[PDB]
């Protein structure tokens, strides 16, 4: 009886856990992508600040 | 002796009835239970593999 119940639980848990592993992969991908986008955004913002600063200094 | 022959013939008839009409269904039930438990074991094994 324990074997049969454990096997039913095994099938259920294996299916849901495969799905969970795939979802976790996608979550890690999304987190890494967001980190990359944030790095690029802040880098370009810093560049814009530098260009504005140096243009203002040249004008002065 | 005569009654011994009579009861031996009666027992032969009883055994014939049992083998003809009782042994088949009981054997079928035993094979059904054995196959069911064997399939349960195999399905547990494949669940563990999965």
């Amino acid at each position: 009886e324990a074997m049969l119940a454990k096997t039913a639980a095994d099938n259920r848990k294996s299916a849901e856990q495969v799905a969970a592993a795939q979802a976790d992969y996608e979550k890690e991908m999304a987190e890494a992508r967001a980190q990359a986008s944030a790095l690029r955004d802040e880098a370009r913002a810093a560049g814009r600040s530098v260009v504005d600063e140096k243009r203002a200094q040249a004008s002065g | 002796m005569s009654i011994f022959i009579g009861q031996l013939i009666g027992f032969a008839v009883i055994a014939f009835i049992i083998v003809k009409w009782v042994v088949p269904p009981v054997r079928t039930l035993m094979r059904n239970q054995q196959e069911a438990v064997r399939a349960a074991l195999a399905e547990s094994a494949e669940a563990a593999k999965k």
